[PDB]
């Protein structure tokens, strides 16, 4: 089955850092997911658990119901020959390991890996969106889950994604598979710049995209979501 | 200007003395093509025994001085261990070449961290030979910054490609050392290991030793909360820091609220009035009375 | 402008003093300190003579 396309409407918009501000415009230069993309949809249920593309960050928004998708693998080759990064929530806890697997054709849910040779990090604990990021070294999680119930496509909403858990593994990262009614959508990330809107309370209300159309570049330049008539001058080509 | 009366520090607690017990007295060490790596957090890192302590050799390092190591909170400090020649420690630098600096290890330009090196010539000499030590010798191009490759291929020095023959114009990237004590000290192996880290970017965890305080409010106090550092009078705040946040900024990008890393609770801090001195008189001519306005 | 040309490097290493103060003893923070100060009364003078 051909894959399926659609569009987001503003989303994907997470806290750049751990500083706090309040009724201020800020401008910050990071990986971004930018306004009007063209995500890719996939349905699970016939089967779709192709391995996908990790260039250098995925937007990976999911509705469930039932609790159908379980995790993520992430790795270069999958196959023990290299390092291998898991994460897999059961009803239990989130476990984390670092190991080398041998990933199986179709990992789903415990037929996983054949076996597990040599091992370097463990973990153990007691709508959704999410955005994983690989940068110096460290896996950086951020989610946030808001219930719907309005459209069967991807609502149109602003909400922003706060931190959850940054994981100092350190390892080479370019695929990765999902763990499984379900379906879910994956987005690229790529390097923007946006701007920023702090309510009193801190808490973000609104985007820009500096450069998606002149208009938006306008009002970046001018730090100012509102623009009066007349004529400004941007850039240079 | 209001003049600052008491000094205080906030710093959570630390128990564990940094695993440097299999760092420098490893009992071996591995090959410095393969160097290794470690991650050291949660712990005191006493630098008063590694300064102050057996000689070492060489303990050049920029960017931060040695002596105020142990005042300052860092951010996930990494130790590199690896060997090399005694004539090979000069190029471990920012802006050097040779094999060792452009094939096998390269630093950044703006690179923090202090490099140790120290005599290892009687641990690592064999009469018969020693020759566990590898090093790379041939390459494409010269390595990243911080980058490290085990690649064992047969170098194609010109046209004829190898194919793995290892005839003519082909020869082995990797050369094994031989270390005699009969040498000579330039060539003698070093034990050599790399520290680099990161400054106040990020919640820390290793701070070094530094006795924690009381905390007072409501007076013009010199402040040191994890390694930052102002004046100005702590009170009472009314804003709502969500569960992931430290610090806070304003429009003139300097910080107004900052939370105690013991008691959870976050403080406002606010500049101590400095305003201006003026003097009101009526000419020396009639009088030597004069008015002072402390302004504003 | 003139508040927020307090935080450019100008050439340093940082653009907070109190980060050139630690972590650095005078005889290689002056040079930096320097180029701070060259930066800062640059910006001084250009806003006193607007
Ligand atoms: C999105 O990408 C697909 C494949 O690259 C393409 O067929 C489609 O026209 C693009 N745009 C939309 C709106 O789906
Ligand atoms: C979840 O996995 C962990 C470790 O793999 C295991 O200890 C736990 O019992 C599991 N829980 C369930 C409900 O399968
Ligand atoms: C990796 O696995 C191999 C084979 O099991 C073993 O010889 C080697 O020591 C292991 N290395 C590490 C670092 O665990
Ligand atoms: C990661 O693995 C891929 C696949 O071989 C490779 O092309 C890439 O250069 C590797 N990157 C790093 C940083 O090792
Ligand atoms: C800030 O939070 C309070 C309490 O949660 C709420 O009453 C108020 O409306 C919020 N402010 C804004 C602008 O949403
Ligand atoms: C190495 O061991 C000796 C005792 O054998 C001890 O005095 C010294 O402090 C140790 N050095 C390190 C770096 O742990
Ligand atoms: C440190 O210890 C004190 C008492 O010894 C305790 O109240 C506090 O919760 C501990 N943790 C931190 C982060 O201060
Ligand atoms: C000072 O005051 C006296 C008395 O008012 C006056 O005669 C004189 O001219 C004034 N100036 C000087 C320089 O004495």
């Amino acid at each position: 089955l051909p894959p399926a396309y659609t569009n987001s409407f503003t989303r994907g918009v997470y806290y750049p850092d751990k500083v706090f501000r309040s009724s201020v415009l800020h401008s910050t230069q990071d990986l971004f997911l930018p306004f009007f993309s063209n995500v890719t949809w996939f349905h699970a249920i016939r089967f779709d658990n192709p391995v996908l593309p990790f260039n250098d960050g995925v937007y990976f928004a999911s509705t469930e119901k039932s609790n159908i998708i379980r995790g993520w693998i992430f790795g270069t080759t999958l196959d023990s020959k290299t390092q291998s990064l898991l994460i897999v929530n059961n009803a239990t806890n989130v476990v984390i390991k670092v190991c080398e697997f041998q990933f199986c054709n179709d990992p789903f849910l415990f037929r996983v890996y054949s076996s597990a040779n040599n091992c370097t990090f463990e973990y153990v604990s007691q709508l959704r969106e999410f955005v994983f990021k690989n940068i110096d070294g460290y896996f950086k999680i951020y989610s946030k889950h808001t219930p719907i119930n309005l459209v069967r496509d991807l609502p149109q909403g602003f909400s922003a994604l706060e931190p959850l858990v940054d994981l100092p593994i350190g390892i080479n990262i370019t695929r990765f598979q999902t763990l499984l009614a379900a379906a879910y959508y994956v987005g690229y990330l790529q390097p923007r710049t946006f701007l920023l809107k702090y309510n009193e309370n801190g808490t973000i209300t609104d985007a820009v995209d500096c450069a998606l159309d002149p208009l938006s570049e306008t009002k970046c330049t001018l730090k100012s979501f509102t623009v009066e008539k007349g004529i400004y001058q941007t850039s240079n080509f | 200007r209001v003049q600052p009366t008491e000094s205080i520090v906030r710093f959570p607690n630390i128990t564990n003395l940094c695993p440097f017990g299999e760092v420098f007295n490893a009992t071996r060490f591995a090959s410095v093509y393969a160097w290794n790596r470690k991650r050291i957090s949660n712990c005191v890192a006493d630098y008063s025994v590694l300064y102050n302590s057996a000689s070492f050799s060489t303990f050049k390092c920029y960017g931060v001085s040695p002596t105020k190591l142990n005042d300052l909170c860092f951010t996930n400090v990494y130790a590199d261990s690896f060997v090399i020649r005694g004539d090979e420690v000069r190029q471990i630098a920012p802006g050097q070449t040779g094999k060792i600096a452009d094939y096998n290890y390269k630093l950044p330009d703006d690179f923090t961290g202090c490099v140790i090196a120290w005599n290892s010539n009687n641990l690592d000499s064999k009469v018969g030979g020693n020759y566990n030590y590898l090093y790379r010798l041939f390459r494409k191009s010269n390595l990243k910054p911080f980058e490290r490759d085990i690649s064992t291929e047969i170098y194609q020095a010109g046209s004829t490609p190898c194919n793995g023959v290892e005839g003519f114009n082909c020869y082995f990237p990797l050369q094994s050392y031989g270390f005699q004590p009969t040498y000579g000290v330039g060539y003698q192996p070093y034990r050599v290991v790399v520290l680099s880290f990161e400054l106040l970017h990020a919640p820390a965890t290793v701070c070094g030793p530094k006795k924690s305080t009381n905390l007072v409010k409501n007076k013009c106090v010199n402040f040191n909360f994890n390694g930052l550092t102002g004046t100005g009078v702590l009170t009472e705040s009314n804003k709502k820091f969500l569960p992931f946040q430290q610090f806070g900024r304003d429009i003139d990008d300097t910080t107004d609220a900052v939370r105690d890393p013991q008691t959870l609770e976050i403080l406002d801090i606010t500049p101590c009035s400095f305003g201006g001195v003026s003097v009101i008189t009526p000419g020396t001519n009639t009088s030597n009375q004069v008015a002072v306005l402390y302004q504003g | 402008t003139l508040v927020k040309q307090l935080s450019s490097n100008f050439g340093a290493i940082s653009s907070v003093l109190n980060d050139i103060l630690a972590r650095l003893d005078p005889p290689e923070a002056e040079v930096q300190i320097d180029r701070l100060i060259t930066g800062r009364l640059q910006s001084l003078q250009t806003y006193v003579t607007q």
